[PDB]
């Protein structure tokens, strides 16, 4: 419409990696991944329960750094909220248990011989309502013969409008094809009628209807000289009237009929699945590198386990983060990690408590401070660790103190630590020691210098592919790979993403078939033990 | 942005304040040789006879100072066809203009307004003291040079000091004063006296923003509307 | 005026005062201003049911003042009575004209435009705190500079600025609604974020610091 | 008085067309049904 | 303070829950009162347990509800 | 001194006061200069026709003094029934001697040109307003600069200024019409538009600024 300006003073959120998380959560339509890049959007897309708690708590869990944006799925099989009521079937578009609140009704207007609608949901305070459904337009005809009507007749085949006609007495004044032609559109009818002498039409002015004129409904010889009478099309009105807006959809199976304000039935979050793989599946090509599932069970534990060792064989790497039960022993804790002693996981003991914003105190399971932590780990920069950071947590439901900080952190078990004063929150996380058993290797052992290593070894990986492995030519000996090569350290050692490197330390060989290449780098990772002697002359 | 391969090069451009309210919004159609910015701190040292002492009051006025070249072969205009001397003209007219209409301290309306469309810095200033310079030398004899040089106001992002609307809740103009003073102007000489009588033996026995909710400061406008309403003595006290 | 705090694990009283202060010794000042009893602060949230208002537990929120108004008494007497409504003292409460945001967002800068509404039943929609801050913004963005009946140099100059869209005019808009917004004290500052010169659609988003 | 009589501008009604609440202008919220929701009542009174 | 069914809702949105309510109304919500009220009530209990006095009689002989001046 | 405005549609005499003088509350004693009655700004010109010189009505003229002759009396007494003689009185009345237009212009620097005339009827015709300017710049300009019997140094040089037509002489002859034309105090700047030459004939025309 015309010029204007807009000022809205939007609620929204009341950065590199992306975030993967997996849970239960009772709203939005199941088994397709969504994109999450507003907390406002999260509370709009789901509703209720762990998925958005987790959200909520992960784009939050310290105060000056934060997750990026955020892949979610739903682990139900939420049917939608239905029901046949007259002649109509109706669908929510809201998945799961929440839309059986739905309410829907049809009464019949005698002053305009029309329909009113009415949907009613209560959690969303939605209760509106649509009047005037047909009275598409009006037509009246001005000529003097004794008395003068109008027909509009069906497609028999598929039910669809085909002609409108005039007829004064036996004659047929006009008529016009409905099925496609001119007039596809309503509004050259309403040229085409006022435009000839013995007749005029005109719309009603509640809003510009102009359906698509293959929608009307049959009529035969309807008297409009006593009479300014509606041409109704009563059903293809609702889709103008109701589309864009609020909680529910109407589809035809027969005849739309009134009915009594009623509810819905059928929604269903149903069963929680015996397993995850089938749906974790869809997380593969989606871009993420950080995946954490929001659930305690054992078996949910191995399969992701197995999906991230799956997903890095095929060039894609990723790490996992995992917690387990409220507040759980050494004995279970150990025991999980003896059946999960594989690289790319890390297991996670302590169950905490989170103000969350809501001002509820949340005591919160462990699982939960995976995301927690994850999230945090996820949005620093590349090669840093949550090794010394502090998190945002309340208060901690725990066992484990200093001598049991070195149990747990030496058997690869991730743990929170108390610290009495000044540091933000009093909490501070001890390591980043991942869940493999032979902690002398530092890039299955620490986190950090693995995910420093995966993106470090992708860019060598995409950067060699396009000089060599196009096969652009043989001719190009291992002499030109070695100056390629120092060329590439020598920017990664400029650029800080590796420490500093040997140049002269580089070694090539070749067959015409196969390259093979040796290199040495030093590695960057955060200082861990310092050593600071004292001497004095006395 | 400068040229960097990415975008195209923008030009500097100035807003006068129009003398029938509202603006003028000149523009230079090539950009200037030189581009300096000073930025002086108010810090001074002292030198005591067993130490240094090192004290600031912190950032003081800036300067800036820039010199070009208006360019010679003709150059289309958003409104005409300007040639380099009629732009350097219009210049010379707008700084005269703008100095002269000065003589009342300061322009009660708009300092001038800059736009750095180059490197992204925007501030609002005010001629220097050393004023629009123009020269031709012999060397490039049909080429036109202008040296300005402006003292820094302040971010062109920041409205004016004392234009900032405050708080002002509850009431900054209470009726009470209002009504005293109009009661007291009122009163007969000899009420106001009696009035001044008992004020006097009142301080002689003394020894030996505004909100009706939840504030204090206006407890004596409530009391010192009273004694009038009531014959608290001939004429009110305090 | 003040800043807000949140209790820790066994957060030490005396912790707080240091911490915002640099002296212990405050802490007496600090737990009147907030109306507790001697149990300051405690670990079990079980005993909060006994005196919830005069009993605070981890993750309650506390209120600190800030030096000046530490040993006013006055202060104390209302800082007892806001315990976590105390924005609305400065933010304020002011009658609703914001009647469907659907509207106006839509027909921009004209005359016959907001009007007052009313929320629940029979009181008078009266709008507040931060959602006050909202319309004293949005009320007074909207407004021409010239226009309102008293105290003129209200408003901003936007209407005029609908000239070329080429981009000297975008950052022409810019400075008009840095100028308007940090016109009114409630807000610190102002700085852009983002624009996005459309074919005729202007768009940019801008931060405000609102106090508080 | 809620379940009873309000009144008419003529007590000569005889005969009611309709009885509304109101939606908007004629849009009705709820057409009440004549001897069940409201009556005629004085030839001069809607009554419920 | 609030009557009986007067919340019928919970924020946590769990779609478990069918409804809730308060079966008995609030009424624990007492309000603010100075001691100066107290004190002048607990002065004028103390004053008018004296007996044989002028202003104890008259005190007493207003009990009667025909009795005023 | 004033300024001149006209009534708008709907607008209220205090929008007026407030856009001029800054304070709305000047516009009590502005009405006294308009000596309007109470409906002191009424829409409807069939409303005017209650009592015409008593209101003003939409597309009528207003006059706005200067804030300095805003609190005098005099200037409201005047102002009050004078209205259009204002502009008259402002800018003087005197006897015309134009009576010739076509003839002056034909022998400039020459004299016994200028005459009186008669308009009306048994009166000497006069000349009032900006026909009052016209005549005495014209005749001003068309005097030599010592020839009046009292206050020398009134005129120009025009007498003297012809030469060979090359540019430095049309300079001047520049120079000297805008000192002439700039001498009166009421005149506040002169400028040159057009200069131009036709052999031996020399053309041009300047603009002046009149005090409103």
């Amino acid at each position: 419409t015309r010029p204007h300006a807009s000022i809205e003073v939007d609620t929204s959120g009341i950065s590199e990696k992306v975030f993967c998380l997996i849970g239960q959560a009772e709203g939005g339509e199941p088994n397709t991944v969504y994109e999450l890049r507003n907390y406002s959007q999260a509370k709009r897309l789901f509703r209720s329960g762990e998925l958005l708690d987790a959200i909520e708590l992960a784009w939050g869990s310290n105060p000056n750094y934060t997750a990026g944006r955020i892949l979610a799925m739903r682990i139900e099989d939420a049917k939608p909220a239905s029901a046949e009521i007259g002649g109509l079937k109706i669908t929510s578009k809201i998945y799961g248990n929440v839309a059986n609140n739905i309410q829907v009704g049809l009464e019949k207007n005698t002053l305009s011989d029309s329909l009113r609608l009415r949907v009613i949901f209560q959690d969303d305070r939605f209760n509106e309502v649509y009047d005037n459904i047909g009275n598409i337009f009006t037509i009246k005809y001005k000529g003097e013969e004794a008395n003068a009507t109008f027909s509009v007749e069906h497609d028999e085949e598929t039910q669809k409008a085909s002609r409108l006609v005039l007829k004064v007495g036996d004659q047929e004044v006009k008529s016009y094809d409905l099925t496609g032609g001119a007039y596809d559109y309503t509004n050259a009818i309403i040229t085409d009628i006022n435009q000839l002498p013995d007749f005029e039409a005109k719309l009603s002015p509640f809003g510009d209807k102009n359906l698509e004129s293959s929608k009307l409904d049959k009529i035969e010889n309807a008297n409009i000289k006593d009479k300014a009478v509606y041409v109704k099309a009563v059903f293809g009105d609702l889709e103008k009237q109701t589309a864009y807006n609020g909680i529910v959809s109407f589809e035809q199976l027969k005849t739309i009929e009134p009915f009594e304000l009623t509810k819905l039935k059928g929604g269903t979050n149903g069963e929680p699945p015996a397993t995850w793989a089938d749906k974790l599946d869809k997380f593969a090509h989606e871009g993420g590198y950080y995946i954490v599932p929001l659930s305690s069970k054992q078996s949910v534990h191995a399969e992701v386990a197995s999906f991230v060792k799956e997903r890095s064989d095929a060039g894609e790497p990723m790490r996992a983060i995992v917690g387990g039960g409220f507040n759980e022993s050494k004995e279970q804790l150990f025991g999980r990690q003896a059946s999960l002693s594989n690289p790319r996981v890390s297991l996670v003991a302590n169950s905490g408590t989170f103000v969350m914003d809501d001002g509820r105190k949340n005591h919160v399971p462990a699982y939960m401070v995976a995301v927690a932590l994850g999230g945090l780990a996820s949005g620093l920069e590349i090669g840093e660790s949550i090794t010394f950071k502090p998190l945002r947590v309340s208060s901690l439901d725990q066992i484990y103190e200093s001598i049991d900080l070195d149990e747990l952190n030496e058997n690869g078990i991730i743990s929170i630590e108390f610290v009495r004063n000044r540091t933000n929150t009093f909490f501070r996380i001890v390591d980043d020691v991942t869940t493999f058993n032979d902690k002398s290797d530092p890039v299955k052992a620490e986190m950090a210098v693995g995910e420093a290593n995966d993106f470090l070894v992708s860019e060598l990986k995409v950067q060699l592919e396009d000089q060599f492995i196009g096969t652009r030519t043989i001719n190009t000996s291992a002499s030109i790979i070695k100056d390629f090569i120092q060329s590439y350290l020598g920017r990664k050692k400029r650029d800080n993403e590796i420490q500093d490197f040997p140049a002269e330390d580089v070694q090539v060989i070749v067959e015409g078939n196969e390259a093979r290449i040796s290199m040495t780098v030093y590695p960057i990772r955060s200082f861990k033990k310092i050593s600071v002697s004292l001497v004095y002359k006395q | 942005p400068q040229s960097d391969g990415i975008s195209n090069l923008h030009r500097i451009a100035l807003r006068f304040p129009k003398e029938g309210g509202g603006y003028d919004m000149y523009r230079f159609k090539v950009n200037p040789e030189n581009y300096t910015i000073d930025s002086p701190q108010r810090t001074t040292a002292i030198k005591t006879k067993s130490d240094i002492v090192i004290e600031d009051y912190g950032k003081d006025i800036e300067v800036i100072n820039f010199t070009g070249t208006t360019g010679f072969r003709p150059v289309r205009e958003a409104d005409g066809l300007k040639t380099g001397k009629q732009k350097m003209e219009e210049l010379q007219s707008r700084v005269s203009e703008y100095a002269m209409q000065g003589g009342s301290g300061n322009v009660s309306g708009s300092y001038l307004q800059f736009f750095n469309f180059t490197d992204d810095s925007y501030y609002k200033v005010h001629l220097a003291p050393q004023g629009l310079k123009i020269t031709r030398s012999k060397d490039e004899p049909l080429l036109f040079r202008y040296e300005i040089t402006l003292v820094v106001i302040g971010s062109l992002t920041e409205a004016d000091r004392s234009a900032v609307t405050t708080e002002e809740f509850g009431n900054v103009k209470p009726n009470a004063s209002q009504r005293v003073d109009e009661g007291i102007k009122e009163l007969d000489k000899n009420a106001r006296k009696t009035r001044d009588r008992n004020n006097q033996e009142i301080s002689r026995r003394e020894n030996t923003i505004y909100n009706p909710r939840q504030s204090t400061n206006g407890l004596k406008g409530n009391i010192d509307n009273m004694a009038l309403i009531i014959g608290y003595g001939d004429g009110g006290v305090s | 005026r003040f800043k807000k705090h949140v209790v820790q694990h066994e957060e030490t009283m005396q912790a707080i005062a240091q911490r915002y202060y640099g002296d212990v010794s405050y802490w007496i000042d600090l737990v009147e201003h907030n109306n507790l009893k001697y149990p300051y602060l405690v670990e079990t949230d079980e005993e909060k049911m006994k005196d919830p208002e005069r009993l605070a537990s981890t993750g309650d929120t506390l209120i600190i003042p800030i030096e000046s108004d530490l040993t006013d008494v006055s202060a104390k007497e209302i800082n007892s009575r806001d315990k976590d409504v105390l924005v609305e003292l400065a933010l304020g409460r002011d009658l609703n004209i914001t009647a469907d945001e659907k509207y106006f967002n839509e027909h921009g800068t004209s005359d016959n435009i907001l009007a007052f509404s009313t929320n629940g039943n029979g009181d008078l929609d009266t709008v507040k705190g931060i959602d006050n801050m909202k319309q004293q913004l949005q009320a007074r963005l909207l407004t021409p500079r010239g226009s309102l009946m008293l105290h003129p140099n209200y408003g901003s100059d936007l209407h005029n600025l609908f000239g070329l869209n080429i981009p000297e005019q975008a950052t022409l808009i810019e400075m008009e609604v840095l100028r308007t917004l940090t016109s009114d004290n409630r807000v610190k500052s102002a700085n852009l974020i983002d624009w996005k010169i459309q074919g005729n659609v202007y768009s940019g988003q801008f931060s405000v610091e609102i106090k508080s | 008085q809620g379940d009873g009589q309000d009144f008419l501008s003529n007590n000569t009604a005889f005969e009611i067309v309709k009885v509304w609440t109101e939606t908007s202008p004629g849009v009705t919220t709820k057409e009440y049904k004549q001897g069940e929701d409201f009556r005629l009542t004085d030839g001069q009174t809607i009554d419920w | 303070n609030v009557p009986e069914g007067t919340i019928n809702t919970i924020a946590s949105g769990s779609s478990l829950i069918r409804s809730v309510n308060n079966e008995y109304s609030f009424n624990t919500g007492t309000k603010e009162e100075s001691q100066e009220d107290f004190k002048r009530r607990f002065h004028s209990f103390v004053e008018s347990r004296g007996r044989a006095t002028n202003k104890s009689v008259r005190y007493g002989a207003l009990q009667i509800p025909d009795v005023e001046g």
